[PDB]
C-alpha cells in the first residue's frame, strides 16, 4: 500500500513548482530590469522546469490508478520532455559557468559576449542540440497493452545488443562524463583566479553583487550534482551490475525519482532565498 | 560691509521697479503656446516606428 | 548702518505685495479645461553604454543626432545617438568634471568641475585628434554648469557664488554676475540668448542680462539648493528643480511662481528638469532611480522613465524633441521616444 | 548590414578599446583623499609624496619658490608686528616704532616679496627685539603662520641675495590654492593618486559625493590647534571645529566602505606646546596630567570616540611630524601595508 497516501505530497509539490516558475516567468517580462544574461538563463532554467513539472499529474495518473488511457501522441510527449529537462538542464548550467569563466578569469572583453542576441541565440541552439538528440525518442514512443500491466517505455529496433545499452551508455557519458567535468574544472579555473593573488581597489558596489551571482549560480550547481548523480549512477548499475531485486532497493528508486524530480521546484526558492532582485517584488505582490 | 549692504538694497530698488503682468494673461499665453506647438511635440503625439530615427 | 536691513525688508515686502497684487489667477485653476495627456509612457530605444564611472553631465546638439557625456572616469564622450556610436572620447587633465556643454555651431565642447577650470575642445581641429584650445580660468569654486552662447562667448556657473561670461578668444572674464549668496548650480540660457537665469543653494533663481550684466529679477519659493533649471521653449518662463522634491514653474512677466510639481512618497532631490518641444511635458529627473514627466500645466505626472541602477543625473530634449536623454550614476546613457 | 559606416563602427570600437584599457588601468590603483581643517598640513604631506616617490625638486622648482617664501616671511613679520596693537605691547626699544614704520613702507609693493638689503637689516633689527619676541610668544591670543619662526630665524641665510631654498623651505611654504590638488606617484608595486580639496572655497556637501568610492581617506588634524582660537565669536576652538568636521566625514554616507586614517600632525609643535599651554584649554573636562603622552592619548582617545561605527571599521590614527622626511616615510609605510593588508581581506571567495 504505497499509492493512495502518496499522490497528495507529489502533488502539492508539483503546483508549487509550477507557481513558482509562473511566477518567475511572469517578473522578467515586460520589466525595465531584469535582462542581463544570467537572468535569461534562469529564465530558460525555469521554463524547462515548468515544462518537467507540468507532466508530473500525467505521470502519476498511472501511478494512482494502474492504467494509461490518455492516449499514443500522450505519452508520445511526456517521455520526450523527460529527456529534454535532463539534458538541457545540465547544458544551461553549463552555459552558466562559460558564462562565468569569460566574466571573471577573462579581462574586460566580457563586455563583448554579455550583450542577449548571443545569450538568446546560444540559448535557441542548445535546445536545438537537445531536440536533435531527443528526436529518436519522438520516433520511438507507443504504448503497448500488454495482459501484465500497461506500459509506454522506450522500444528500439533491432535490437540486439546495440541499442538497448548504447542509448543508456550515450546519455550518461553525455550528461555527467562530458559537462560536469567541465563544470568543475572551470570552477577550479575560478578558484584559483580569484584566490591566487589580491583584488583590485575597484567599484565594491559593483562586484559584491557579482560575487553574489557568483555565489549563487554555485550552489544553483552544487544543488543540481548532488540531486541528480543518485539517479543516474543507480541507472549505471542497474543496467550493467544488475542486483537481483529487492523491496529496499524499489524503495530506493521510487525515493531517487523523486530527489531528481525535486529539482525543478528546489531552484524557484533557490535563486530567490537570497537575491534582492526578486525579494521586494515578493512583498509587493504577498500583501 | 556697508558696500555689501548697499548693493541688495540698490538690486531690490531697481527689482521692485519692473512692470508685472496679471498671472491670469500670462499663464494663458503659456497654454496657448502649449496648444499652438502640440502638434510638432513628438513626446506629445509619439509616432510609433514610422519618422523616429530610434 | 543697521538701519539699512529695515529698509530691505519693506523692499521686500513692496516685492511680495506686487507680486500678490497681480496674482489673481492661478495655471491649475484655468488649466481645468484643457483635456489631460494621459500616461505618457516611453521605451528605451537606445542604451548608450561605455562609460566605466558616475555620468555627471549631458548635453545634446542643435543637430538632434550627436551628444557629449562627461563621467567622472575623466571622460568626455562625443557620441552619435542615432546609430549608438562613440564619435570622440576626450581625455581630461583632470577627472573631476562636473559640467559639459555642446556648442549650437557643433565645433566645440566645454568641460569643467572641481579644477575651476573651464576647458574649451576644439572637435575641428582641420588636422588630427581632438586637443584643448582654451583654458578659461579665474574661478575660486567648482564649475557647477557652462552653456555656450556662440562659438566665442560662454555663460558659466561656479561654487564661489558668482556666474560668468568668457571670450574664448581673449580668455578674459567680459562679464561677471554676483548677487548670489549661496553655490549657483545650474544655469539655462534663454532662447533668444539674452537672458539666462540661474538658481543656487541660497533657495533662489536669478535671472540676468548677458549683454548689460545685472540681475533683473529674483524667484524665491523653494526651501532647499536648487540644482537644476531650465526655460520654457519660449523663452518666457523657466522651471527649477530642488532638494527639497519639488519643481517650480517661475514666470518672467508675472515675476512669481504658478505651478509647483510635487506628490506625496517623494522625498529625494531633483537633479536635472528639462522640457518638451513645446514645453506640455515636464522631464525631471530623480534621485529615486526615476525621471519623472509631469504635465507643465495641469500638475500631474503624466509619466515616469525607469531603467536605471543608480541616481539620474542628467536630462536633455533635442532641438526637434523626438527623444529625450537620460544620464545617471550607473554609466549608462538612456534614450527615449 | 553591407553599409559604409563600417569607418564610423572600427572608429568607435578603437575608442572603446582604448577606453577600456583605460579603464583598467583606473582600477588598479589606489586613491587617497585628504581632508581635515585648515593649516593642518595636507598640502605639506602631497609635497613630502612628491619628495619621496619622485625626483623631489629641482633647481627650477626651488628657484620658482623664491618669491613665495619672502612673501610669507614678510605676511608674518607683518601679522606679528601689528598684533601688538590689538595686544597693547611696549617696544623694548624707541627705535622699533620707526622700523614697523620703515617696514611697512617697504612693503607698499603687494605683487611679491622683494627682500632687498634694507628689508633685511630692518626685519633683522626687528627680529632682536625683546617685545617683538614676547609678542611672538603669546601667538596663541592671535592669528599667526606656523612657519613664522622657522622663516625669521633663519632670516640671515633667507635674505642672502643669492638664496635658493632647500628642501625645507619649499617644504615649509605657505601657499593658497584654488582648485584640486591631485599628484601620481607609485610605491610598492601600485600606483597612487592622491587628492586636496583644501583650496575650494565652496560647499562640502555638493561635492563630497564625488569622492565615493576612494580606497582611503588621510584626516589631517593638527594637534597644536588646541590652545588657539577663533576671531570670528570668541566661543569656538579649532580643534572642536575639526573634531566636529571628523565627525562628519567618518559617519558620512559616501565613506561606507573606506579607510579612514587620521594624520595627527604637528606633534613637533605639540611636545614643545604641551609643557607650558594646559589641554584644559580645548577641553574643560580633561583631569590628566599635562605631559605630551597623555594629551596625545586623550586626543587621539576624543577622535576615536567621534566615531559611530567603531564595530565596524576602525580609524588607523598616527602621529606625523610634515616636515620631517623620514616620520612622514615611515607613516606612509605603515598606511600602505594597512591598505594592502585590508585589499587582501577585500579578496575572498564565493
Ligand atoms: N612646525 C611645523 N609646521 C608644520 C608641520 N606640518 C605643516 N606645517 C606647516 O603648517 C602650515 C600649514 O600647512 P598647509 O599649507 O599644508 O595647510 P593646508 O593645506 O592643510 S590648508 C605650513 O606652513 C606648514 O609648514 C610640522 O610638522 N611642523
Ligand atoms: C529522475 C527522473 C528522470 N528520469 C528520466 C528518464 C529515465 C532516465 C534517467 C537517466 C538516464 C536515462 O537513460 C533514463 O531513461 C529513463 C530510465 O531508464 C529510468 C530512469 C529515468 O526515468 C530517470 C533518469
Amino acid at each position: 500500500i504505497t499509492a493512495i497516501t502518496i499522490m497528495a505530497l507529489y502533488s502539492i509539490v508539483c503546483v508549487v513548482g509550477l507557481f513558482g516558475n509562473f511566477l518567475v516567468m511572469y517578473v522578467i517580462v515586460r520589466y525595465t530590469k531584469m535582462k542581463t544574461a544570467t537572468n535569461i538563463y534562469i529564465f530558460n532554467l525555469a521554463l524547462a522546469d515548468a515544462l518537467a513539472t507540468s507532466t508530473l499529474p500525467f505521470q502519476s495518473v498511472n501511478y494512482l490508478m494502474g492504467t494509461w488511457p490518455f492516449g499514443t501522441i500522450l505519452c508520445k510527449i511526456v517521455i520526450s520532455i523527460d529527456y529534454y529537462n535532463m539534458f538541457t538542464s545540465i547544458f544551461t548550467l553549463c552555459t552558466m559557468s562559460v558564462d562565468r569563466y569569460i566574466a571573471v578569469c577573462h579581462p574586460v572583453k566580457a563586455l563583448d559576449f554579455r550583450t542577449p542576441r548571443n545569450a538568446k541565440i546560444i540559448n535557441v541552439c542548445n535546445w536545438i542540440l537537445s531536440s536533435a538528440i531527443g528526436l529518436p525518442v519522438m520516433f520511438m514512443a507507443t504504448t503497448k497493452y500488454r495482459q501484465g500491466s500497461i506500459d509506454c517505455t522506450l522500444t528500439f529496433s533491432h535490437p540486439t545488443w546495440y541499442w538497448e545499452n548504447l542509448l543508456k551508455i550515450c546519455v550518461f557519458i553525455f550528461a555527467f562524463i562530458m559537462p560536469v567535468l567541465i563544470i568543475t574544472v572551470c570552477y577550479g579555473l575560478m578558484i584559483l583566479r580569484l584566490k591566487s593573488v589580491r583584488m583590485l581597489s575597484g567599484s565594491k558596489e559593483k562586484d559584491r553583487n557579482l560575487r553574489r551571482i557568483t555565489r549563487m549560480v554555485l550552489v544553483v550547481v552544487a544543488v543540481f550534482i548532488v540531486c541528480w548523480t543518485p539517479i543516474h549512477i543507480y541507472v549505471i548499475i542497474k543496467a550493467l551490475v544488475t542486483i537481483p531485486e529487492t523491496t529496499f532497493q524499489t524503495v530506493s528508486w521510487h525515493f531517487c525519482i523523486a530527489l531528481g524530480y525535486t529539482n525543478s521546484c528546489l531552484n524557484p526558492v533557490l535563486y530567490a532565498f537570497l537575491d534582492e532582485n526578486f525579494k521586494r517584488c515578493f512583498r509587493e505582490f504577498c500583501i | 560691509s556697508i558696500a555689501q549692504a548697499r548693493k541688495l538694497v540698490e538690486q531690490l530698488k531697481m527689482e521692485a521697479n519692473i512692470d508685472r503682468i496679471k498671472v491670469s494673461k500670462a499663464a494663458a499665453d503659456l497654454m496657448a503656446y502649449c496648444e499652438a506647438h502640440a502638434k510638432e511635440d513628438p513626446l506629445l503625439t509619439p509616432v510609433p516606428a514610422s519618422e523616429n530615427p530610434f | 548702518l543697521d538701519q539699512l536691513r529695515q529698509e530691505a525688508e519693506q523692499l521686500k515686502n513692496q516685492i511680495r505685495d506686487a507680486r500678490k497684487a497681480c496674482a489673481d489667477a492661478t495655471l491649475s485653476q484655468i488649466t481645468n479645461n484643457i483635456d489631460p495627456v494621459g500616461r505618457i509612457q516611453m521605451r528605451t530605444r537606445r542604451t548608450l553604454r561605455g562609460h566605466l564611472a558616475k555620468i555627471y553631465a549631458m548635453h545634446w546638439g542643435t543637430d538632434s543626432r550627436l551628444l557629449v557625456s562627461a563621467s567622472q572616469d575623466g571622460k568626455l564622450i562625443i557620441w552619435d545617438s542615432y546609430t549608438t556610436n562613440k564619435v570622440h572620447a576626450i581625455p581630461l587633465r583632470s577627472s573631476w568634471v562636473m559640467t559639459c556643454a555642446y556648442a549650437p555651431s557643433g565645433n566645440y565642447v566645454a568641460c569643467g568641475g572641481l579644477d575651476n577650470i573651464c576647458s574649451i575642445y576644439n572637435l575641428k581641429t582641420r588636422e588630427g585628434n581632438v586637443r584643448v584650445s582654451r583654458e578659461l580660468a579665474g574661478h575660486t569654486g567648482y564649475l557647477s554648469c557652462c552653456r555656450f552662447l556662440d562659438d566665442n562667448q560662454i555663460v558659466t556657473s561656479s561654487g564661489d557664488t558668482t556666474c560668468a561670461l568668457w571670450d574664448i578668444e581673449t580668455g578674459q572674464q567680459t562679464t561677471t554676475f554676483t548677487g548670489h549668496t549661496g553655490d549657483v548650480m545650474s544655469l539655462s540660457l534663454a532662447p533668444d540668448t539674452r537672458l539666462f537665469v540661474s538658481g543656487a543653494c541660497d533657495a533662489s533663481a536669478k535671472l540676468w542680462d548677458v549683454r548689460e550684466g545685472m540681475c533683473r529679477q529674483t524667484f524665491t519659493g523653494h526651501e532647499s539648493d536648487i540644482n537644476a533649471i531650465c526655460f520654457f521653449p519660449n523663452g518666457n518662463a523657466f522651471a527649477t528643480g530642488s532638494d527639497d522634491a519639488t519643481c517650480r514653474l517661475f514666470d518672467l512677466r508675472a515675476d512669481q511662481e504658478l505651478m509647483t510639481y510635487s506628490h506625496d512618497n517623494i522625498i529625494c532631490g531633483i537633479t536635472s528638469v528639462s522640457f518638451s518641444k513645446s514645453g506640455r511635458l515636464l522631464l525631471a529627473g530623480y534621485d529615486d532611480f526615476n525621471c519623472n514627466v509631469w504635465d507643465a500645466l495641469k500638475a500631474d505626472r503624466a509619466g515616469v522613465l525607469a531603467g536605471h541602477d543608480n541616481r539620474v543625473s542628467c536630462l536633455g530634449v533635442t532641438d526637434d524633441g523626438m527623444a529625450v536623454a537620460t544620464g545617471s550614476w550607473d554609466s549608462f546613457l538612456k534614450i527615449w521616444n | 548590414l553591407s553599409a559604409e559606416d563600417k569607418a564610423a563602427v572600427e572608429r568607435s570600437k578603437m575608442i572603446d578599446r582604448n577606453l577600456r584599457e583605460d579603464g583598467e588601468k583606473a582600477a588598479r590603483e589606489v586613491k587617497l583623499l585628504l581632508l581635515g581643517a585648515g593649516e593642518s598640513g595636507k598640502s605639506t604631506i602631497v609635497k613630502q609624496m612628491k619628495i619621496i616617490h619622485e625626483a623631489g625638486y629641482s633647481e627650477e622648482e626651488c628657484k620658482q619658490y623664491k618669491a613665495v617664501v619672502y612673501s610669507n616671511t614678510i605676511q608674518s613679520i607683518i601679522a606679528i608686528i601689528r598684533a601688538m596693537g590689538r595686544l597693547k605691547i611696549d617696544f623694548g626699544d624707541s627705535a622699533r616704532a620707526d622700523d614697523a614704520r620703515q617696514l611697512f613702507v617697504l612693503a607698499g609693493a603687494a605683487e611679491e616679496g622683494f627682500m632687498t638689503a634694507e628689508l633685511a637689516g630692518v626685519i633683522k633689527r626687528l627680529w632682536k627685539d625683546s617685545g617683538v619676541q614676547a609678542c611672538f610668544n603669546r601667538s596663541r591670543e592671535y592669528q599667526l603662520n606656523d612657519s613664522a619662526a622657522y622663516y625669521l630665524n633663519d632670516l640671515d641665510r633667507i635674505a642672502q641675495p643669492n638664496y635658493i631654498p632647500t628642501q625645507q623651505d619649499v617644504l615649509r611654504t605657505r601657499v593658497k590654492t584654488t582648485g584640486i590638488v591631485e599628484t601620481h606617484f607609485t610605491f610598492k608595486d601600485l600606483h597612487f593618486k592622491m587628492f586636496d580639496v583644501g583650496g575650494q572655497r565652496s560647499e562640502r556637501k555638493k561635492w563630497i559625493h564625488c569622492f565615493e568610492g576612494v580606497t582611503a581617506i588621510i584626516f589631517c588634524v593638527a594637534l597644536s590647534d588646541y590652545d588657539l582660537v577663533l576671531a570670528e565669536d570668541e566661543e569656538m576652538n579649532r580643534m572642536h571645529e575639526s573634531m566636529k568636521l571628523f565627525d562628519s566625514i567618518c559617519n558620512n554616507k559616501w565613506f561606507t566602505d573606506t579607510s579612514i586614517i587620521l594624520f595627527l600632525n604637528k606633534k613637533d609643535l605639540f611636545e614643545e606646546k604641551i609643557k607650558k599651554s594646559p589641554l584644559t584649554i580645548c577641553y574643560p573636562e580633561y583631569a590628566g596630567s599635562n605631559t605630551y603622552e597623555e594629551a596625545a592619548a586623550y586626543i587621539q582617545c576624543q577622535f576615536e570616540d567621534l566615531n559611530k561605527r567603531k564595530d565596524t571599521k576602525e580609524i588607523y590614527t598616527h602621529f606625523t611630524c610634515a616636515t620631517d622626511t623620514k616620520n612622514v616615510q615611515f607613516v606612509f609605510d605603515a598606511v600602505t601595508d594597512v591598505i594592502i593588508k585590508n585589499n587582501l581581506k577585500d579578496c575572498g571567495l564565493f
